């Protein structure tokens, strides 16, 4: 048991290094998409009219 | 086997002297409920106890007295000397003595 806990902690320790960087990408994407909708939705009106 | 070895690197795949059967001797099975101190006898000696029909605790006492008698006299004793000390049938005393000398805890004079 003491042999396995350390391995699990090491594995979970590494994942926390990869999760944090992926969270930042989410915030950058969630604002980029909003701009994409406006620029995309701000041209359809030209076709409509 | 350890999952991670001594140097701290996790393993890659993480996830004998046989005494002859003395004539007219019927071995008896030794059970944890019957033998109190079974968990101490060595594997090379447990076979002898079954083959000889003797319980562990009596066996240890016989081992002690033979050891005491030998050490007092430089460790050498005569065959009749071992026979009398055991105080049982001749074959039983002969077999246990032959086991001790082979093991090396005593020497035959």
């Amino acid at each position: 048991l003491r042999e396995q806990i350390l391995l699990n902690g090491a594995r979970k320790a590494r994942l926390t290094e990869l999760v944090k960087e992926r969270m930042a990408y989410q915030e950058y994407q969630t604002i980029l998409e909003d701009l994409d909708a406006q620029v995309n939705a701000a041209y359809l009106k030209r076709t409509r009219t | 086997e350890p999952i991670i070895d001594a140097n701290g690197f996790p393993r890659p795949d993480a996830n004998k002297y046989v005494p002859p059967p003395v004539p007219g001797v019927q071995p008896m099975n030794l059970t944890q409920d019957n033998a109190p101190d079974l968990h101490l006898l060595t594997p090379e000696e447990i076979k002898l106890c079954e083959t000889l029909r003797i319980q562990p605790k009596p066996y240890i006492m016989i081992k002690e007295q033979i050891l005491k008698e030998a050490v007092k006299g430089n460790g050498s004793l005569k065959k009749k000397q071992a026979k009398e000390i055991c105080r049982l049938d001749s074959q039983k005393g002969g077999r246990i003595f032959d086991f001790m000398v082979n093991a090396g805890w005593v020497v035959k004079a």
